[PDB]
RNA sequence: GCCAGAACGCGACGAUACUACCCGCACGUUGUAGACGUAUAAGAAUAGGCUCCGGCCUCGUAUCCUAGCAGGCGAUUCCUCCGCCGGCCUCGAAGUGGCCGUCGGUAAUUCGCGUAUUGCAAUUUAGACACGCGCGGGAUCAAAUCCUUUGCAGACGACUUAG
RNA sequence: GCAUCGGUUCUGGCGGGGGGAUAAAGGCCCAGGGAAUGUGGCUCCUCCGGGAGUGUUAUAGCCCUGGGUGUAAUACCCUCG
């Protein structure tokens, strides 16, 4: 697969711009401005264009949604903006869609309900440099082994005279990407509901 | 106005040196000429100049093309390769260039 | 340094004599360096080079030699274009099969 | 019962069978030897046709479209000639495509430098009038 | 023997090796060969048989790092005859580098190589190599069944092209039949002399 | 020689590469196979 | 030794009409049309008399010319089932547990399924598609009776094949637990 | 190799207990007329009791074909030895000359049973004169009446370097 | 499905101050695994095909192009081809070709002047890919890192944040 | 670079001579004898190509043997240029 193309909505916010830059405080905050004339010139010929060229050719499409970080009580103001990919309807019904959800909030009530098995993508909680025994899960060695019990006694054979990348070392341990599968809807509870 | 050509000259390419399977020998070069296919072929060529033009990076005496001259000494094998001898070797990068095989001396 | 063709031209009407006198050893190489020096004198002391003059006599034997040749290839339909054009290599050709 | 077959239909080697060899020349088969060679023989009058009695290899040989009809097997050199001329086997030689076509092959090939230019030169005068028709058939589209 | 700016080479109906032992002799000798169709070349013997030969192929691996140094074994039929290529080129020398540098291999008829020349080589043609009646299967089947993830895309591809060239093979009749129709007519308005001449000469 | 006794190797080779994770956030790396039958919708939503 | 020739004859009746191109025959009659490619053999075809197809093969070893009398007999079952097709009949056998059958055909698709239910007296339902051009029934002659009728025979004798192959008995001595759906007559539709 | 039938006449040396010893005819396929007369002698050595350094070759000849355009059978009677002992075979072939006919029969017995030429005694090369004594049914469909077959998927003849050609060969011809 | 992501694999998008981007010429100090007519799209079968539907198919041994000071000047005569820029209309496997116009040059025929002296051969320095430049304009007026901060992180780097 | 030479060598053509069964063959001209994968006829069948049978050159031919043109060519081996 490949990305022939991508439209952007006319206006973005400052929560979705902050993820383009590194110092957004001290910068002219110009990341989208050329790029919002297109709706004003030629009253839009080139997002039409392109939202054509999208109809015409792909066979994929997907929707750039951010998140709206400031209505959370976290400290970081820059949102988080991912690719969710349409599925169900033709081409055309994708690119409507996804035209007609722009600048626009979608909640998740629409997205997933109640009882449903779902998924979830995360990178794990992150521990530091970790030897052996917690990393892997190996056998603690006798209580008067010299030179360290926590350990792994023997870390190849002879004859192939290099270590082997299936035997356990110490290292980096957590922060890992994981896509946890399987996991039940049990609520989906609304923020005005002062009840959920 | 002259939509044609110019070139009086055959095209051959310049193959490898004269050598056994591990032993080679700069002093000949193999050379496959275009449309030579054969022995017979070949013999048409024997004697004939051939060129060897490559750029430089100096411009000496109003020119940066440098010039290798040989001969075709005698055919090679059975399809039409042939031998020849160069005032001095080939550069051995050139395995796969393009060599001129002239007509100058002519029958 | 030649590819002799199966054409022959005609020669009648070309004068022998002629052709012998300029057959001569002396005849194409006497006066080239005076010519060569006066080409020096013109190009190192001049500021623009021009045009070596042909020899008169030279000149009146291509003219008095050319003459006969030319009405001679006259004669033949397409020989003057063929003489007037250049000889090149095109794809294909072969020069150990091309009869000539 | 209609019946469409539109499989291939080979030429026989048969006796009779006229095959064209690799030097140009013509030979009738006699007799069959086994799969792969026969005996054949060339009794042509014109030198560049005719073949010596022998063994003709299958591999080196052509079948053309004549065949000498009611040729006895293993007949000898004079009844080969007899039924060869009775039948004309020059004339349908000739006539035939492949013969055209080395022939057309024979001339090209013995053009000289003064043939190739005034070829170019014809072929220039005559694509002239081919061009001219072929704009004139655009135009009327 | 003819010297080329490059060949293209249509790769259906191809035996792997002989194709693959001809393209690294003409990459040293210097030509540039673009192989398409990749996909469509022929492998003798049952596809069985080399199904058994890329099991064994893959069993090889560095046993202390896979991730280094060992066999990479490829999937697309593309890579799969660069592998047969690359082992006939001596490959380790700046020499062989530069002979495979002058390679390009496909799957399907990428735009550029569409509407361009592609030949065939006789000595590795499957119908002038193999006895009729002996198994034979596809590369393009044997990279499927490995690994190869794009057999569907290249044929909606390749039925995408086909149906262009077929348009394009519609107005080249039309350009034959033009030019033979002019032909014809201009034959009545040429000189008989020049006629005769060129049927003299040949032509 | 061969060893004593039997066990299992301990964790999974197929999390081999023990690394940090490249980004912070969460990859989709396959998205739910499409069906044009059924009404257009969004695959996937982030949250904290 | 390699045989100059081999040579085999089809006859084919007044009322139907075969077409060879390319090595792939089509066979049209009163009962419908069979395709069959064929091209994976050489073999050469033609018209040798009004209403004779002659295969032949030049040049071949034993094992091509084993093949010519297997294509005419795959040609002349195909001409048979275009002219009066192909019915197979099975018969339900059991000791204790009555096999149910029920037969309908899809509504989306064109085949028949057949659902076999207490088989040697177990709860799952086995399912099995016919394939395309053939039609099942139960037997109203007698009881405990299949009927598979189509044109093509390859068809109809791999279903009815599917179908007996579906219903197994396993860790029995078979010599005694004979319970199963086996296919008793194999004939025409016609006559 | 390329053979030729040499008629090879050799004598025991007259003695004056035995002035006038008799002369031995055989007919041997050599390739070259040294390797006729070793066979000579080789022979001579299996049959009787003369050696090459006991007598002396009176003749050798080379019979030619008489009829080399005409076809013929042949049948050959020969004695040969396997790996594993020595067999007597009797083979057909059809050639137009006996030297023909054993040339195909040495490389048949070559191709068949791993026979080299050490290991083969041609005991007998006959002409079939009639075609009822033709016994092997690979030379009977040779003798079929009316024999005629065509020549399905033959390759055309390319010249090896032409490397590359344009358009797709044809193997109906 | 799942993990890593080629640190010399690829795509889309955003902003791009400047020596960075765009337009035309002005050279080329600089480079090339190697121009010299760097000319040719059907698909498919090979125990069959192509077609103009008449007929053709071993054969690319083909077709196109190919003449003129390295290709001049002026006529005769030609309406045929080559390009240069502009409307547009279609080309997503790694963006392609076209018919519609301008502006040029143009032996299909026949000629009239010029060619010399490069001295009897000596690469026929002639092309396209670039790349780095200077002319003299248009366009545009940006980021990143250090630093301070956070702890969803962490041996140090790095990472998630904020200024 | 060319021309004319010398030494070594590779390679392509051309004109002759000798030998064998004075090649074997073959083409014509006779003299005799045969057969079939039996030509023409004749008989029957098939009318739908054609098939079967009979018998020895006829409205095709072939095989075997003895001769002449003939010291024919050729191709093989040798050899003089
Ligand atoms: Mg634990
Ligand atoms: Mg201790
Ligand atoms: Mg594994
Ligand atoms: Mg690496
Ligand atoms: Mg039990
Ligand atoms: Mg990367
Ligand atoms: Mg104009
Ligand atoms: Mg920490
Ligand atoms: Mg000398
Ligand atoms: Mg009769
Ligand atoms: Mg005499
Ligand atoms: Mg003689």
């Amino acid at each position: 697969l490949r990305s022939l193309t991508t439209v952007w909505a006319e206006h973005l916010s400052d929560e979705v711009k902050r993820r383009f830059y590194k110092n957004w405080y001290k910068s002219k905050k110009k990341a989208f401005t050329k790029y919002a004339k297109k709706y004003a010139e030629n009253n839009g010929a080139s997002i039409t264009r392109e939202l054509e060229r999208i109809k015409k050719y792909c066979t994929v499409v997907r929707v750039l949604a951010h998140t709206q970080i400031r209505k959370t009580p976290l400290k970081q103001k820059k949102a988080h903006l991912m690719e969710i990919q349409i599925n169900g309807g033709s081409v055309a019904d994708k690119v409507e869609f996804g035209r007609s959800l722009f600048e626009k909030p979608v909640t998740i009530d629409t997205i997933f309900e109640k009882d449903e098995m779902i998924d979830v993508i995360a990178v794990t909680k992150g521990h530091g440099f970790v030897g052996v025994t917690a990393r892997w899960g190996t056998k603690k060695l006798p209580r008067k082994t010299h030179k360290g019990l926590r350990k792994v006694a023997c870390i190849g054979a002879w004859h192939p005279s290099h270590v082997q990348w299936t035997v356990a070392r110490a290292g980096q341990m957590g922060y890992h990407h994981r896509t946890s599968v399987n996991h039940k809807i049990y609520r989906i509870g609304k923020g005005d509901d002062e009840a959920n | 106005p002259s939509e044609a050509g110019h070139r009086l000259y055959v095209k051959g390419r310049h193959l490898s040196y004269q050598r056994g399977r591990r032993n080679t020998h700069p002093k000949t070069s193999l050379i496959k000429i275009e449309g030579v296919d054969d022995t017979a072929a070949a013999n048409f060529y024997l004697g004939k100049r051939v060129a060897y033009v490559y750029r430089a990076q100096k411009e000496v005496r109003g020119t940066k093309i440098r010039v290798i001259w040989g001969k075709i000494t005698r055919p090679h094998g059975n399809s039409g390769v042939v031998r020849a001898k160069f005032t001095h070797p080939l550069p051995a990068r050139s395995f796969g260039a393009s060599v001129r095989i002239m007509l100058y001396p002519s029958s | 340094y030649v590819i002799a063709t199966s054409v022959k031209v005609d020669l009648t009407g070309v004068d022998q004599a002629k052709i012998d006198e300029v057959a001569q050893p002396k005849y194409f190489t006497a006066e080239k360096a005076k010519e060569k020096a006066s080409e020096e004198a013109f190009f190192k002391q001049g500021e623009k080079p021009q045009k070596k003059p042909v020899s008169s006599t030279r000149a009146a034997d291509q003219k008095a030699i050319d003459k006969a040749l030319i009405a001679n290839i006259k004669k033949v339909d397409m020989l003057a274009s063929y003489l007037a054009s250049s000889f090149s290599l095109r794809k294909g050709d072969k020069p150990h099969l091309m009869k000539f | 019962a209609e019946i469409n077959v539109e499989a291939t239909s080979w030429r026989r080697v048969e006796v009779g069978r006229v095959l064209k060899l690799e030097n140009g020349s013509l030979a009738a088969i006699v007799e069959i030897i086994d799969h792969k060679r026969v005996l054949a023989d060339g009794p042509s009058s014109d030198p560049k046709l005719a073949t010596p009695r022998g063994i003709v290899p299958l591999s080196r040989a052509l079948l053309t479209p004549i065949v000498i009809p009611k040729l006895p097997r293993g007949a000898r050199t004079g009844a080969v000639k007899k039924a060869w001329e009775a039948y004309g086997v020059d004339a349908k030689w000739k006539e035939t495509n492949w013969a055209k076509k080395q022939l057309q092959q024979e001339r090209r090939q013995s053009l000289t430098d003064f043939d190739r230019f005034k070829v170019m030169r014809l072929k220039k005068q005559r694509r002239f009038e081919e061009r001219k028709a072929l704009a004139k058939i655009k135009a009327a589209a | 023997s003819s010297f080329e700016s490059v060949v293209v080479i249509d790769g259906k109906g191809h035996l792997l090796g002989r194709l693959a032992s001809i393209v690294a002799k003409q990459l040293l000798s210097g030509q540039k060969i673009v192989v398409v169709r990749c996909e469509a070349l022929n492998i003798s013997g049952e596809f069985f048989r080399a199904k058994l030969k890329y099991h064994a192929y893959l069993r090889k691996m560095t046993r202390y790092n896979p991730t280094r140094g060992g066999p990479f074994h490829f999937r697309a039929p593309s890579r799969i005859f660069y592998k047969a290529v690359r082992g006939m080129i001596p490959h380790k020398t700046a020499r062989g580098a530069a002979a495979l540098e002058r390679l390009k291999v496909f799957e399907g008829v990428p735009p550029p190589y569409d509407k361009k020349k592609k030949m065939v080589v006789p000595q590795a043609l499957r119908v002038l190599r193999l006895q009729p009646g002996r198994k034979y299967c596809t590369v393009g089947r044997l990279s499927h069944e490995v690994g190869w993830k794009y057999q569907d895309v290249v044929a909606r591809l390749e039925e995408r092209r086909k149906a262009k060239g077929a348009a394009y093979y519609e107005r080249k009749k039309l350009a034959a039949r033009q030019l033979s129709e002019a032909k014809k007519a201009a034959a009545a308005k040429v000189d008989p002399k020049v006629s005769e001449a060129l049927a003299a000469y040949g032509y | 020689s061969h060893r004593k006794y039997e066990a299992p190797r301990h964790g999974s080779l197929a999390f081999l590469p023990r690394k940090r994770a490249a980004r912070h956030r969460g990859r989709v790396k396959s998205f739910p196979k499409d069906d044009p039958k059924k009404p257009v919708h969004l695959t996937a939503a982030m949250g904290y | 030794m390699r045989y100059i020739h081999s040579e085999e004859t089809i006859p084919v009746p007044e009322n139907l009409k075969v077409s060879i191109k390319s090595r792939l025959v089509t066979v049209e009659g009163p009962r419908g049309k069979l395709q069959k490619d064929l091209s994976h053999i050489a073999v050469n075809f033609s018209v040798v008399k009004k209403g004779v197809i002659g295969l032949e093969i030049h040049h071949g070893s034993r094992k091509d010319v084993a093949a010519l009398r297997t294509v005419r007999t795959i040609i002349n079952n195909m001409i048979i089932g275009v002219t009066k097709g192909f019915k197979y009949k099975m018969r339900y056998v059991y000791a204790h547990f009555p096999i149910n059958v029920n037969v309908e055909k899809n509504a989306e698709t064109g085949c028949y399924e057949v659902e076999i239910r207490n088989f040697i007296g177990e709860k799952i339902v086995r399912k099995v598609v016919m394939a395309p051009g053939v039609e099942v029934e139960i037997s109203k002659a007698q009881k405990d009776e299949l009927i598979l009728s189509g044109n093509s025979l390859e068809a109809v004798s791999q279903s009815a094949a599917d179908i007996q192959q579906i219903c197994k008995v396993r860790n029995k001595d078979i010599r005694k637990f004979l319970d199963g759906i086996y296919v008793s007559e194999k004939g025409n539709i016609v006559e | 190799g390329r053979l030729q039938e040499y008629q090879v006449i050799g004598r025991h040396l007259p003695t004056e207990a035995n002035p006038n010893p008799a002369l031995y005819r055989m007919r041997i396929f050599a390739p070259n007329e040294v390797v006729a007369k070793s066979r000579f002698w080789y022979f001579l050595r299996g049959l009787k009791k003369v050696k090459k350094a006991t007598g002396e070759i009176v003749s050798v000849n080379v019979i030619s074909e008489k009829h080399p355009l005409k076809v013929k059978n042949f049948g050959i009677w020969l004695r040969y030895d396997s790996r594993s002992g020595t067999h007597n075979m009797y083979k057909e072939y059809r050639e137009t000359s006996r030297v023909a006919a054993v040339e195909a029969m040495y490389a048949d017995m070559a191709a068949r049973h791993r026979a080299r030429f050490r290991s083969i005694h041609i005991l007998k090369v006959v002409e079939l004169e009639k075609t009822e004594d033709v016994k092997r049914p690979y030379i009977k469909q040779l003798v079929a009446k009316n024999l005629s077959f065509p020549l399905p998927h033959r390759v055309p003849k390319i010249s090896t370097k032409k490397i590359f050609s344009a358009k797709r060969p044809s193997t109906f011809s």
